[PDB]
């Protein structure tokens, strides 16, 4: 070759992973979701520099600090605030991801799907701390109930609890700790993220039928290009619908009140993308049955692999998957409202069928119905 | 307690004009791109 | 390779002078007789 | 008269491609063109001259590398292709501009 | 025959990617002041009155 | 440098500039947004 | 002592067959399977006709799949022509490498 821009460059070629790449004709929308969620990263990052240009991580500053970013800051509000609804979306994104490999079999690609994995439960931790920083009472609180909650551990636990937190409390201590690790964990999720799509161009993306596309394989560039920008209008648009129509409004938290270490939200609950978890924990009377049980919920993922039982990799030829598989999604929104919902008698018992309901899906219904649905096909 | 919000308010009135004229743009750009994979026609013929 | 099923193809060499004549051009290039 | 009359008539332009694959084939042969002049038009020579610059080239052109036409001179030097030749197809009312080239199956997209 | 809207604007601006870009720079340019203007002034309109450019009189200059 | 000097090249250069003389247009279409010249915002 | 059930058991596995997006796709209940490694090779024994088959009807599957469209109801995969050409071929290679891990223990 002589003059082919992209090979001469070795570093130039590398980028024609996104233009020449062998892509899969059929596809349905949902795949959209893995480039919208590298827009989200990228667009965290950015608003998270620009936040962190005029935020301080002390006790008697931090609420004032976001409280001047956005009052006297120049568009300094919007950025404050596209921040936050911001990764709502990256969450909302997260979880139709995991979805599409749910559903699909991509999570048939076991190198793939545990970096995925890794990749999720990074942004959790990053998302726990960043909702902390500004240190309003919501924040506050939540990170005590979470950070205690791991005081379950029996031997260690309750030494380790105060290492995390760097003293007997929440106080300046582990404040700047948060702003530290919410600031580089991005960072490192970045080079992940890039680790997964390495893995990921392997082996090309599944579909919707299920079956291998190398018979049917289009250019990135042409086609997926202008899909994924496409994808990248209508996110921003639910962005700035959020962000500009109802700013707080997928914000529950209304406490926008200065932490005072005595006062309490009767009401103390992880924003809507943890509230799962939550609901899952409290259905469990003992303190440490419930902190296994939480991390079983989303640590239950890299088992799927293991668990799946028929031979079509594609759910889309296979009714009554398809029919449990929804029930769960279902059934996670069940848990979604228990999460916000008063710990009492009518939520409790709720709850705590929600969660075997959800294990059970999870665990035993769907692996059956795998191998029914297989036995009716002869199989 | 919103003061930024009230001058938000306006922007995203403006917003909401952009993004439908965006919106629409933006489909039918995907719809030309795209509209040479929905066009093709596939056939096999062996000599069998 | 050009199939040869029918009475079409002939081929048979024998010319005047040149006989069995092979060429090669860098525009051009072949196989007479 | 009505026989002639029937000729001459346009035949729409359409710009669509045909993908017929057959791994089974040890080539790959492409046509590529971009519709053209009827037989007499002025653009119809400096087409031509045009083409004669691209050139065509083959496995055993004595040139090769140097070649005073890239495409000649990339396919002969880097492997590129087989054989590959430009036309100019002059009809009536229609033309088929372009080249046409043979490559092994990992090299269609370099020569195009 | 003349070349519909499109084609005129085709061939006098969108042949060469030179005109097309100055096109858009330029259409940039352009679009963002009649929007801003036609937007605003429609925001304006649904709030008459309750705005501080509303307001001014009020107390000003006497 | 002597070698990329040629008496041939200036039909590229005259193209280069159209293209290059629409691209500095646009820069300056894109810096006065930004720049918002009050004279620049008169024009 | 199916005799009742087996006939009941075969109106149950029409149903999940005319039910399932493969007999609305057209590509057969083999085309659909999962592509691991001992399907993989059990593929590669395919003859050209039957080989070449399951390319075409995937290709015009993920056509449609592509453009969301089903097919013709006449032109449809009916159940009672259940060509499992794959089995053939894919049971030996489990088959042979059941033998293989058998072999393998001591
Ligand atoms: C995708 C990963 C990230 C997620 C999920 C995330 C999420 C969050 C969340 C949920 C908050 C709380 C805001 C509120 O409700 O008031 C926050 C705040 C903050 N984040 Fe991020 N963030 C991410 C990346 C980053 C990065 C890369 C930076 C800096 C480079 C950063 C800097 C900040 C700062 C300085 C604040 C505090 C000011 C404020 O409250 O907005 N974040 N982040
Ligand atoms: C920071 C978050 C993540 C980013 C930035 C990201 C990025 C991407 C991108 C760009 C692709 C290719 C296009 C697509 O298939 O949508 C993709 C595919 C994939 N991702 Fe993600 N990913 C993220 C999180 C995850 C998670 C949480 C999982 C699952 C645990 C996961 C598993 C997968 C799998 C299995 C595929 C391949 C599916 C297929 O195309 O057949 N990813 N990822």
């Amino acid at each position: 070759m002589t003059n082919i821009r992209k090979s001469h460059p070795l570093m130039k070629i590398v980028n024609n992973a996104f233009i020449d790449l062998p892509a899969p004709s059929n596809i349905s929308s949902w795949w959209n979701f893995g480039s919208l969620l590298g827009i989200c990263l990228i667009l965290q990052i950015l608003t998270g520099l620009f936040l962190a240009m005029h935020y301080t991580s002390d006790t008697t500053t931090a609420f004032s600090s976001v409280t001047h970013i956005c009052r006297d800051v120049n568009y300094g509000w919007i950025i404050r605030y596209m921040h936050a609804n911001g990764a709502s979306m990256f969450f909302i994104c997260l979880y139709m991801h995991v979805g599409r490999g749910l559903y699909y079999g991509s999570y048939t690609f076991l190198e793939t799907w545990n970096i995925g994995v890794i990749l999720l439960l990074t942004v959790m931790a990053t998302a726990f701390m960043g909702y902390v920083l500004p240190w309003g009472q919501m924040s506050f609180w939540g990170a005590t109930v979470i950070t205690n909650l791991l005081s379950a551990i029996p031997y260690i636990g309750t030494n380790l609890v105060e290492w995390i937190w760097g003293g007997f409390s929440v106080d300046k201590a582990t404040l700047t700790r948060f702003f530290a690790f919410h600031f580089i964990l991005p960072f490192i999720i970045m080079a992940i993220a890039m680790v997964h799509l390495l893995f990921l161009h392997e082996t090309g993306s599944n579909n919707p039928t299920g079956i291998s596309s190398d018979v049917d394989k289009i250019p990135f560039h042409p086609y997926y290009t202008i899909k994924d920008i496409l994808g990248a209008l209508l996110l921003i648009l639910a962005l700035m619908l959020l962000v500009l129509f109802a700013p707080d409004l997928l914000g529950d938290p209304d406490n926008y009140t200065p932490a005072n270490p005595l006062n309490t939200p009767p009401h103390i609950k992880p924003e809507w993308y943890f509230l799962f978890a939550y609901a899952i924990l409290r259905s469990i009377p003992n303190k440490l049955g419930g902190v296994l049980a939480l991390a079983f919920s989303i640590l239950i993922l890299a088992l799927i692999p293991l668990l799946h039982t028929s031979k079509q990799r594609s759910m889309m030829f296979r009714p009554l998957s398809q029919c449990l598989f929804w029930a769960l999604v279902a059934d996670l929104l069940t848990l979604t409202w228990i999460g916000g919902q008063p710990v009492e008698h009518p939520y409790i018992t709720i709850g705590q069928l929600a969660s075997v309901l959800y294990f059970l899906l999870i665990l035993v219904l769907m692996p059956t119905a795998g191998t029914i649905e297989n036995k009716l096909l002869k199989w | 307690a919103e003061p930024e919000h009230d001058h938000r308010k306006r922007m995203g009135l403006k917003m909401l004009l952009m993004m439908g004229l965006l919106l629409p743009l933006v489909y039918a750009m995907k719809r030309h791109k795209w509209s040479v994979l929905k066009s093709r026609k596939l056939a096999y013929r062996p000599p069998k | 390779k050009r199939s040869v099923l029918c009475r079409e193809s002939l081929r048979g060499q024998a010319a005047g002078r040149p006989l069995v004549a092979s060429v090669s051009l860098n525009v051009p290039a072949s196989v007479r007789y | 008269d009505e026989d002639a009359v029937p000729t001459l008539s346009p035949c729409r332009f359409t710009g669509s491609q045909i993908c017929h694959r057959e791994d089974g084939l040890p080539l790959a042969h492409v046509a590529i063109a971009v519709e053209g002049p009827g037989w007499a038009h002025p653009d119809n020579v400096a087409l031509q001259v045009a083409n004669a610059i691209i050139g065509h080239y083959d496995c055993t052109y004595g040139g090769g590398a140097h070649l005073s036409s890239p495409l000649a001179s990339i396919a002969a030097t880097n492997k590129l292709c087989q054989s590959f030749q430009t036309f100019n197809i002059c009809y009536a009312d229609t033309g088929l501009l372009g080249a046409h080239f043979v490559c092994d199956h990992m090299s269609i997209d370099d020569m195009m | 025959v003349a070349p519909t809207l499109t084609a005129r604007l085709y061939s006098l601006l969108f042949r060469r990617t030179s005109t097309f870009a100055l096109t858009i720079v330029v259409g940039a340019l352009f679009f963002e002041r009649a929007f801003d203007q036609g937007a605003d002034a429609i925001y304006e309109h649904i709030n008459e009155g309750k705005l501080w450019k509303h307001i001014k009189h009020k107390y000003e200059n006497k | 440098l002597t070698r990329f000097l040629g008496p041939r090249y200036r039909q590229l250069a005259r193209n280069w500039v159209p293209t290059a003389s629409l691209w500095g247009a646009v820069g300056a279409v894109g810096l006065v947004w930004a720049t918002d010249w009050r004279l620049i915002l008169d024009w | 002592a199916v005799s009742a059930s087996s006939r009941w058991l075969e109106g149950i596995r029409k149903w999940y067959y005319n039910a399932a997006g493969f007999n609305k796709l057209g590509l057969m209940r083999d085309d659909t399977i999962h592509e691991n490694d001992d399907v993989k090779e059990a593929i590669r024994r395919l003859p050209e006709n039957l080989y070449d088959d399951r390319v075409f009807r995937i290709k015009r599957a993920l056509d449609l799949s592509m453009r969301q469209q089903i097919l013709p109801k006449e032109q449809w995969t009916k159940y009672e022509e259940d060509k499992s050409y794959l089995e053939p071929y894919l049971k030996e290679v489990i088959r042979e490498r059941k033998e293989r891990e058998e072999w393998a223990k001591k």
